[PDB]
């Protein structure tokens, strides 16, 4: 993309901020509800709430027009290939919201049949607790993702941010080693 | 019960089990932790869920956990009608037929 | 933690030594973690708690 | 057989599979027996249904087919002998007095401690005409998990025979195509068998992790 | 003569340490020297493999923000002539997905040093 | 023929052996009668009155735990008698009125017999509106056991155990009436080695383990069957671990081995693997410093060093290894290193011991069993202290003494508390004179009695000719001779080879037929024929520089008879490969170090002194690998396929080989060499390792160490007078190597003999004096 070839400075900064503002709005979800969390996405679209208020009313049926893949459900083993295919068939930029405990970590279903978290097959940008998450929680997670998108870098800034995030992530100890106050 | 702190065990129950009743405390502890133990047996119980007969075959081996729980979810059987209700019609008619079956895949797969 | 069906609570107890007491009685919850990516909001935990120490607020 | 069907033998008080948290309580031996044959005067319409079944089936055939009759919690379960399942199913469906037109499915259950009868298939049958309900129970050994498929009599058993094969490996021979329906065809093992592990992962926590419930202690 | 370059991807530094410990400077004296490139983030791993010059990639299936199996599928769908992929699976039942990821080999957690070394040798040979 | 009586419980008839208790008959029939004070292994006491049942012809309800079955008795429990149910529920109510509302904080919660039996046989709500009895809680009765008297139901199981099972009545029911309470005397701690069993025997949270306190509830424990790795008893156990850390090890239930008992060592000595000294990665020596190395680099370096060592290599296997691990060491040495220099004796030993083990132990499994010690009319202990070594042997011997009137005789310098608890008789012998006493006992009619038994400890090896004397005594009298080592893996090592003169299955090395048989079993051309060196020979050769390399697996050099020689040997050896679990003296001097999985993380099997197989699967799934696999892949790198990728493979290979079954090797027939004579200010040193001592596997458990017996130098009154010492005053025993100072205890020993704890803190006899038992040591006051 030529927007990436643009050199740093005020030009690239303004392109980044405009792209972030544009993409946070019109963040069309993919029509990809699973399990019971899908009912909560539909409720979020329902009149009591209004997903449309965030420009997200158009649930792109095809992955091509979808920007956000709200997994929103428990991913069974047989479904992981399908979910990955859908994610791939979306086009850049792509974001994944792991709505519900099942999508995020397998939730209550810690067994063979469930994948134990969407992130096992596609990069997850926001994790959303709840079983299901009530629509306000979904909107909260979506707004957090909007904030994340707004700050998303581009071009040389994207490369530098990737390198810096790598440098930071290489050092964080694993959760298993946070033994604070354990006997 | 509710309070300024939130939803939680009512203070009356807390007082009964932590201050006054030893048997009450034992019963709370056991029924909460491992729960009741159901006499060994094998039962089939059906209800009229919105999509048809939701059946439950449940088997207990006398323990505190269900030995075997199986749901005859009506959607699972109803989906066998898709071949009859879709074959011969258009894809648009297939959409309507499937919607009429009104499957809930959670009950289908379980 | 015992009653949680999703194993979403990890708790470890410790003695309420006289030099450092955190709760009445001889035990307190030194380490208490809820894995909200495993919590299903069932509420069995608060039903289980014998001290009303654990409640469920309306914050979500 | 005539004694109640022992499905598991638990040793020691407090329903503990392991050696015992407290010494001296592990010596109790209590067999876990599912109810045996009911005395003949079955309650309600069960008596009539069995009388009709024994009338339509010959006395010899009735003896060969019906292994047990269990009236538990006012519910009738005919422990039908394998092989004869299609015959009794046809009799129940077609006979005007029985007329169990609606077979509700096939449920698999596993009894690894039930020698020669580890796998059980349960057929909940309902007669809307007479408004009656019964269950058929067919037992197959783990070594020979074959059972006659009722597809000819009750087409609905398709996707139920397939599901129970997927989750238990019960081979419903004669089934048009006994392929896996829930698990991928490439899957290894039959998940709902008791020997099949739960397959969970430890739940992570800062500084710790909780193994899956199947690995941890239990007092069933 | 070229030092084989191996990409080790895992959010957990201890999994990377274990991988880099089971494998050493040389898997065997008959094999070339080994150089390790640790990556903790999926974007960084994708960028590294885009630059190419890798003989093997070890992807942790348990990686938190982006699991290893997803990265394996992505790299085999995105990088032409990508190196063989070895995936670390967090459980036995993940084996099926390990096949779906098309990773040339799968090694369950906890990482058995000898099993990992043998799989790596088989992939490099 | 056992007499079967028959009776009806409820309405079901059953036949049981005469003398059976009603509670046991109900158990066999499947009726769950509530019980607190009853214990199958304790003599019935009928205290709690919880097990009351209605018996026809008796006005009162009868405690089923005290009622012997009768040939026509009619019994109806709470399931079929309103009177019995009412009695049991009233007893439960009276049991709960004074109980504390402590279930949330009680350690026993979730696994409490009181909770379960109150649910099953108790009322739903209290009627006790009055004031509850209260005690200060929790008071400590020892360094390990906390006592919460308020929860005590006064079932006396703790006291009844500490009196009957273990002869250690340091806890008893104090006070009277409602004030009655289990307690220690004033401050004298509960000193039993089996004190932990009282924690597992308490039906409530009264007695609790201070280590396990508040660590976990039953639901979050991963619990696995296990075998204790400490000594040769091979007790079945249940290892409970939370978040990958072992929290406790309960006694399990193996009627044929340990019934339901442990010693404190097995119960609590599990922290050794987590004290921070564990080796986590392979280590390599470079520039004189030991630094972490990749598995590949370490394996390559070790293979290169061992190949450059050709056949000049020794293999010290140690006694910790499982049977499979010992077999791996033997196979590696005799196939890869092509040497017979394999020795598991990381302790005082002799060639006579090797000959005796080959002739009378190897291949001869299950010859004597615990069930037979329980019935042997006479038991002769030679060089063996059942309490200090193999405590469950002591428990079985005490059981036999109490029930079947077993007579125990000990050829020991003095009567240890264990021997006193066995009611045994000492044959006072200065160490080194054991052969004399054993030969002199040929005419003892007590041994002539059928089923008589001789138990020979490993220490008897240190006395020249003593094992030969014991074999002669067994042959003459016909008493079955059984050899009981300290460490768990020693018998497995014998069955797996690991000795210079033995091949797997007791197959002698000095036998062409046996050698060819094993070679065929291993798919190898031929095995080494040169005689193997023992541990002492290997160490002496290495110290002289004639040994090219050493393969040391789990050996504490301090445990060797001459640890200075051992360190000199390992240092002078050009190349040292360590298969070690924790940083040790060998590790500090090794060129390559390989971390090996601890017992809790590895599959395998031990062989108790009976030769009984004691299998166990891993409890902690971890990347750590056994000695077996490390050796297998080291051999693979060396280019020889050990064919032992896993413990299952080793077990299968050993089964395929089977026992020798041919010509058994000759008896040791060693001569009874003259004992050294101690002059003025000198005494012959006696010693044996205390159960709770400075053993490495006991590290990380300060409470257990605190429970250890007080170290004291024990002397005869005359000997103490000769040196000018007084009872309780410090006494120093010294040799050119060094000195050991301990408080003196007059013990009515033979004159001129001084006894020390072999490895108790501040004693370390091998480390400090550099001599074993039977040596002459200068004695002095202060
Ligand atoms: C090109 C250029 C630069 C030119 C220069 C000038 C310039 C800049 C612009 C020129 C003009 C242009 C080109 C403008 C751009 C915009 C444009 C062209 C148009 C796009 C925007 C557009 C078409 C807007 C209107 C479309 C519209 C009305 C959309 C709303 C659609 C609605 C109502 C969607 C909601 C549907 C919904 C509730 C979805 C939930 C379903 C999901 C996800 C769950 C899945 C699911 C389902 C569906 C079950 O059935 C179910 C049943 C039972 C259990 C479970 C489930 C389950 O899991
Ligand atoms: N190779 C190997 N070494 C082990 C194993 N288990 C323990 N060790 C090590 O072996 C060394 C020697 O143990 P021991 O001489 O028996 O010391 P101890 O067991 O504490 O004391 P005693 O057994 O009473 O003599 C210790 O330093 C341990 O680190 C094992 O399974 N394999
Ligand atoms: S998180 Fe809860 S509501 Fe959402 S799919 Fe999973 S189980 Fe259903
Ligand atoms: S709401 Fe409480 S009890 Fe229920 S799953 Fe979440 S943490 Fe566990
Ligand atoms: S001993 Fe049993 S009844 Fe008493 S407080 Fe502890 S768990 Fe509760
Ligand atoms: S301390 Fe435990 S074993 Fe001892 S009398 Fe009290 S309840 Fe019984
Ligand atoms: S007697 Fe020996 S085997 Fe038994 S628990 Fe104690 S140390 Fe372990
Ligand atoms: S158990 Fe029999 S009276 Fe106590």
């Amino acid at each position: 993309g030529l927007e990436e070839r643009l050199p740093g400075g005020i030009l690239l900064s303004t392109v980044e901020t405009v792209a972030g503002y544009v993409r946070k709005g019109s963040l069309w979800p993919a029509t990809f509800g699973l399990a019971c969390c899908a009912i909560e996405m539909m409720s979020t679209a329902g009149p009591r709430f209004d997903i449309a208020r965030f420009g997200m009313e158009r649930f792109s049926a095809t992955p091509r027009q979808a920007d956000l893949m709200i997994v929103a459900g428990r991913v069974s083993q047989k479904m992981a290939p399908v979910l990955r295919q859908i994610y791939d068939q979306m086009v850049e930029p792509k974001w994944v919201l792991a709505m519900g405990v099942c999508a995020s970590s397998g939730g209550m279903f810690n067994n063979y049949a469930v994948v134990q978290g969407v992130d096992h097959v596609v990069p997850v940008d926001i994790y959303l607790p709840g079983c299901p998450p009530r629509p306000e929680m979904l909107l909260h997670a979506i707004l957090k993702l909007h904030d994340k998108i707004q700050q998303m870098p581009l071009g040389v800034n994207r490369e530098e941010a990737i390198r810096e995030a790598e440098q930071a992530a290489l050092a964080v100890p694993p959760t298993i080693e946070l033994k604070g106050l354990l006997r | 019960k509710l309070g300024p702190d939130g939803l939680g065990n009512s203070p009356e129950h807390i007082a009964k089990i932590m201050g006054r009743s030893m048997e009450g405390l034992i019963h709370h502890f056991k029924l909460v932790t491992e729960g009741i133990r159901v006499p060994p047996g094998q039962v089939y119980v059906a209800v009229e869920s919105p999509r048809g007969e939701l059946g439950v075959h449940m088997v207990s081996d006398g323990g505190t956990r269900p030995y075997r729980v199986h749901y005859r979810d009506p959607s699972f059987t109803n989906l066998q009608a898709v071949a009859a209700t879709c074959e011969g019609g258009m894809v648009a008619d297939a959409i309507a037929a499937v919607a009429s079956i009104d499957p809930v895949m959670g009950g289908v797969d379980r | 933690a015992w009653a949680c069906p999703a194993d979403a609570i990890y708790v470890e107890g410790a003695d309420n030594t006289a030099d450092e007491r955190y709760s009445p009685g001889e035990r307190y919850g030194r380490v208490y973690q809820i894995n909200y990516l495993r919590c299903i909001g069932c509420g069995l935990c608060i039903e289980a708690c014998p001290t009303r120490a654990l409640t469920m607020t309306t914050e979500y | 057989g005539d004694e109640p069907e022992i499905i598991a033998v638990r040793r020691g008080m407090f329903g503990n599979r392991d050696t015992g948290d407290t010494s001296g309580y592990g010596r109790l031996v209590r067999p876990v027996a599912l109810p045996g044959s009911t005395p003949r005067p079955y309650g309600g319409y069960f008596d009539a249904v069995m009388d009709r079944l024994a009338e339509v089936l010959g006395e010899e055939r009735y003896a060969m087919s019906i292994e047990r009759v269990v009236v538990y919690r006012d519910q009738l379960t005919i422990e039908v002998s394998r092989v004869q399942l299609p015959a009794v199913a046809s009799v129940l469906r077609d006979d005007p007095d029985l007329r169990f037109e609606l077979c509700l499915g096939v449920s698999g259950v596993h009894y690894p401690e039930d020698t020669g009868r580890e796998l059980h298939a349960v057929y909940p049958l309902m007669s809307i005409t007479h408004n009656r309900r019964i269950q058929l129970e067919v037992a197959a050994p783990d070594a020979d998990p074959h059972i006659p498929s009722l597809y000819a009599v009750y087409p609905t058993t398709d996707w139920h025979e397939r599901e129970t094969y997927d989750f238990f490996g019960i081979i419903f021979d004669g089934h048009p195509s006994l392929t896996r329906i829930e698990m991928p065809d490439d899957w290894e093992g039959h998940p709902q068998r008791k020997d099949y592990p739960l397959g969970g992962i430890p739940v992570e926590y800062h500084g710790a992790q909780i193994p899956p419930p199947d690995q941890r202690r239990s007092y069933s | 003569s070229a030092p084989l370059r191996i990409l080790v991807y895992s959010d957990n530094p201890r999994t990377r340490e274990q991988v880099r410990l089971a494998l050493g400077k040389r898997i065997h004296p008959e094999l070339p020297e080994i150089e390790y490139v640790d990556v903790a983030t999926a974007p960084m791993a994708i960028s590294q493999m885009d630059a190419g010059g890798f003989d093997l990639a070890i992807l942790d299936g348990e990686a938190t923000p982006a699991g290893g199996m997803g990265v394996a599928k992505q790299v085999k769908d995105e990088i032409d002539d990508c190196p063989p992929i070895l995936v670390l699976t967090g459980r036995a039942d993940d084996a099926w997905l390990a096949k779906w990821s098309r990773a040339e080999a799968a090694v369950p957690h906890p990482i058995d040093p000898i099993r990992l070394s043998d799989a790596v040798v088989s992939l490099l040979r | 023929p056992v007499e079967m009586v028959s009776l009806t419980i409820d309405d079901h008839e059953i036949s049981v052996p005469k003398g059976t208790l009603l509670i046991r008959a109900a158990e066999l029939m499947g009726i769950q009668i509530p019980r607190f004070c009853d214990h199958p292994l304790l003599d019935p006491v009928g205290a709690c009155r919880q097990c009351l049942v209605e018996v026809e012809g008796q006005r009162k309800p009868m405690a089923s735990c005290t009622t012997t079955v009768m040939p026509d008795m009619v019994v109806r429990t709470q399931f079929t008698s309103e009177a019995a149910d009412k009695a049991q529920r009233g007893v439960m109510e009276l049991l709960l009125i004074n109980h504390p509302l402590d279930c949330p904080i009680c350690d026993k919660g979730g696994e409490c017999p009181l909770q379960n039996q109150a649910m099953s046989n108790g009322r739903p709500e209290t009627r006790f509106e009055d004031v509850k009895r209260t005690f200060p809680k929790p008071i400590s009765i020892s360094s390990q056991v906390l006592l919460d008297r308020e929860r005590c139901v006064l079932c006396a199981r703790c006291t009844r155990f500490s009196s009957q099972i273990a002869g250690d009545p340091f806890i008893d029911l104090m006070e009277r009436g409602a004030l009655q309470q289990v307690g220690i005397g004033q401050d004298k701690p509960f000193q039993s080695y089996f004190s932990g069993n009282t924690v597992q025997i308490c039906p409530v949270g009264a007695l609790t383990g201070t280590a396990y306190r508040f660590r976990a509830r039953p639901f979050d424990l991963v619990s696995s069957p296990s075998v204790c790795e400490h000594c040769a008893s091979g007790c079945a156990q249940r290892t409970d671990h939370r978040r990958g850390k072992v929290l406790r090890r309960l006694a399990g239930d193996e009627p044929e081995v340990n019934e339901e008992w442990n010693c404190d060592k097995g119960r609590w000595a599990f922290t050794y693997a987590t004290v921070g000294d564990r080796i986590t990665t392979p280590m390599l020596r470079d520039g004189g410093v030991l630094r972490p190395a990749s598995w590949s680099e370490a394996l390559t370096v070790a293979a290169a060093g061992l190949l450059t060592a050709a056949g000049s290599t020794g293999v010290l296997v140690g006694g910790r290894c499982t049977v499979e691990d010992a077999y791996a060491y033997a196979k590696f040495a005799r196939m890869v290193l092509n040497t017979n220099d394999v020795d598991f004796r990381a302790r005082p030993h002799s060639a006579e011991e090797a000959e005796f083990l080959a002739a009378h132990v190897a291949g001869q499994t299950m010859g004597l069993r615990y069930a037979e010690l329980e019935n042997a009319p006479t038991v002769l202990l030679a060089g063996f202290e059942p309490e200090e070594e193999s405590p469950i042997v002591f428990l079985r011997l005490r059981k036999g003494v109490r029930k079947n009137g077993v007579q125990v005789v000990a050829v020991a310098p003095w009567a240890s508390r264990g021997l006193t608890k066995l009611a045994g008789t000492v044959v006072p012998t200065v160490p080194g004179d054991e052969p004399a006493a054993l030969d002199g006992m040929h005419d003892d009619d007590r041994l002539r009695r059928p089923g008589a038994v001789i138990l020979v400890g490993e220490r008897l090896a240190t006395s020249p000719g003593a094992l030969s004397a014991a074999v002669r005594l067994a042959a003459a009298t016909g008493a079955r001779l059984a050899w009981i080592p300290r460490r768990a893996g020693e018998r497995g090592a014998i069955e797996a080879g690991a000795l210079p003169n033995l091949l797997p299955g007791g197959r002698p090395v000095d036998d062409a037929d046996a050698r060819a048989e094993v070679a065929r079993a291993w798919y190898i051309s031929a095995l080494p024929e040169a005689p193997g060196r023992d541990t002492a020979a290997i160490l002496s050769t290495a110290a002289s520089g004639h040994l090219a390399a050493l393969l040391v697996g789990g050996v504490e050099l301090g445990d060797l008879p001459d640890p200075e020689l051992a360190v000199a040997a390992v240092r002078t050896t050009p190349f040292v490969v360590s298969l070690e679990l924790r940083e040790s003296a060998v590790t500090e001097l090794a060129d390559v170090v390989f971390p090996v999985a601890p017992v809790v993380e590895k599959a395998g099997s031990f062989l108790n002194w009976e030769g009984r197989p004691r299998p166990f699967a891993p409890s902690l799934k971890t990347n750590a690998i056994p000695d077996l696999r490390v050796l297998h892949y080291l051999a693979d790198e060396i280019g020889v396929d050990l064919a032992l990728p896993t413990a299952e493979a080793a077990d299968a290979e050993l089964a395929q080989l089977g026992t020798w079954g041919g010509a058994r090797p000759p008896a040791p027939t060693a001569p009874p060499t003259a004992r050294p004579e101690a002059g003025s200010g000198q005494a012959v040193l006696a010693s044996w390792r205390m159960l709770l001592d400075a053993g490495r596997l006991q590290d990380g458990e300060p409470h257990l160490a605190g429970t250890a017996v007080r170290p004291v130098a024990r002397m005869s009154a005359a000997t103490a007078a000769g040196i000018g010492a007084s009872d309780g005053a410090p006494v120093t025993v010294s040799t050119e190597r060094g000195a050991v100072t301990l408080p003196l205890a007059v013990t009515d020993m033979p004159d001129g003999v001084v006894w020390l704890p072999m490895n108790s803190p501040g004693s370390a006899v091998h480390q400090r004096l550099g001599v074993t038992a039977g040596a002459v040591v200068s004695i002095g006051a202060g």
